């Protein structure tokens, strides 16, 4: 039944990817003084399934001066390496076992953005033309800042797997030792999948909208749904490889109980930012990174490297 | 002769500007900082000290028989 423990994945979570849409601006309602969408509901937790069912009925458009053979292509991945990102992914049973997958993850967090290059070019002209060229720019000069600090702490570990990264984390939470790092850890991510501070790739302000302005409300729930399927899986990362819960060989459930309480407040931080910050400008928003996040960040791995050897603390792996 | 302005009395509240209030500041700050960044490696060198003297021990079975 294997089949059966999969297709149980795919289905519950496109659930979640729903109603963030609707904590989406509850949370983000009251800090606005307000209350969220409600005359609906009745609570309002009736919205979504109204807002999934008003786009496939609304009439999906091409434009005439279009390549349809890349005009899907495109898309048809962007609720793949989404999907697929999830596979081996502790919780705390993963459903696949990679030997060495902490590095499948760069893997497949590197080939997204060769489905932005794709989507802004196949259809036209300079809003989604240099607009998704230059969105392009900024998604591979924050990976160097990334894969770094994700291979600084792996000396602090051991190896490469997930198993062993909830066995050191035990009474610890990862987070004490390398805070400096941690901090990058998360400004990365939410520079890198194009969230509120450093917001420019989705226009609002330095453009009208970035590379969804095309799609009609056909294809356009794909990435609206699938650009919420990184920031709620990175964000369930984050807290595998920083703040570790602490397993359990008799209750796994109360595991995952007390792993949701901690990934669902974590992430509520990409809401509860977008209220409050501005943006940068795109020319101090890279001009920022050389200069500023990196030079530590090689720093503090010369570090990380002497401190097991100059302590006989050397981690016990292969 | 109903018109507004009261007898006597009212406010004024002022104009003025403040609110800076801190908070730790000027180098207590870099103090407690830096003395918890140790305590974490100190609660490291003892588990990764003790995990290898299990690893060890893991290792030993696997000689142990194979012959
Ligand atoms: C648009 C519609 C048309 C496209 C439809 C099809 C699209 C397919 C796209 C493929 C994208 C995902 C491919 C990524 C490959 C990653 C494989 C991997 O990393 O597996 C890890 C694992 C490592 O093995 P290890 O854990 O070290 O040892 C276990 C010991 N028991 O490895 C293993 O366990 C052994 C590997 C078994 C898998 C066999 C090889 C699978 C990879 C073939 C991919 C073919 C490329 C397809 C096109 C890719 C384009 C991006």
């Amino acid at each position: 039944m294997f089949m059966i423990n999969i297709l149980m994945l795919i289905i519950p979570i496109l659930l979640a990817v729903a109603f963030l849409t609707l904590v989406e601006r509850k949370v983000l309602g009251y800090m606005q003084l307000r209350k969220g969408p409600n005359v609906v509901g009745p609570y309002g937790l009736l919205q979504p399934i109204a807002d999934a069912i008003k786009l496939f009925i609304k009439e999906p458009l091409r434009p005439a001066t279009s390549s349809a053979s890349m005009f899907i292509l495109a898309p048809i991945m962007a609720l793949g390496l989404a999907l697929t990102m999830w596979i081996p992914l502790p919780m705390p049973y993963p459903l696949i076992n990679m030997n060495l997958g902490v590095l499948f993850m760069l893997a497949m967090s590197s080939l997204a953005v060769y489905s932005i290059l794709w989507s802004g070019w196949a259809s036209n002209s300079k809003y989604a033309l240099i607009g998704a060229l230059r969105a392009v720019a900024q998604t591979i000069s924050y990976e160097v800042t990334l894969a770094i600090i994700l291979l600084s702490v792996l000396l602090m570990s051991g190896s490469f797997t997930l198993s062993t990264l909830i066995t050191t984390q035990e009474q610890m939470w990862l987070i004490l030792p390398a805070w400096p790092l941690a901090m990058m850890w998360f400004i990365s991510t939410l520079a890198e999948t194009n969230r509120a501070p450093f917001d420019l790739t989705e226009g609002e302000s330095e453009l009208v909208s970035g590379f969804n302005v095309e799609y009609a409300a056909g294809p356009f729930a794909l990435f609206f749904m699938a650009e919420y399927a990184n920031i709620i899986m990175m964000n369930i990362f984050t807290a595998i490889l920083f703040l570790g819960t602490s397993h359990n060989p008799h209750m796994p459930e109360l595991y995952t109980i007390n792993f949701t309480i901690k990934s669902l407040l974590l992430t509520m931080s990409f809401l509860w930012i977008r209220a409050s910050y501005p943006r940068f400008r795109y020319d101090q928003l890279m001009h920022l990174l050389w200069k500023n996040f990196l030079p530590l960040t090689l720093a503090l791995c010369m570090w990380h490297v002497s401190l097991p050897i100059l302590t006989s603390g050397i981690p016990p792996q292969t | 002769k109903q018109d507004m302005p009261p007898v006597g009395g009212y406010g004024p509240i002022d104009y003025k500007r403040n609110l800076p209030r801190r908070g730790l500041s000027g180098y207590s700050m870099f103090a407690v900082g830096i003395g918890a960044l140790l305590f974490g490696y100190w609660s490291m060198m003892k588990w990764n000290r003790e995990r290898r003297r299990l690893q060890i021990e893991d290792f030993e079975a696997r000689i142990a028989l194979m012959p």
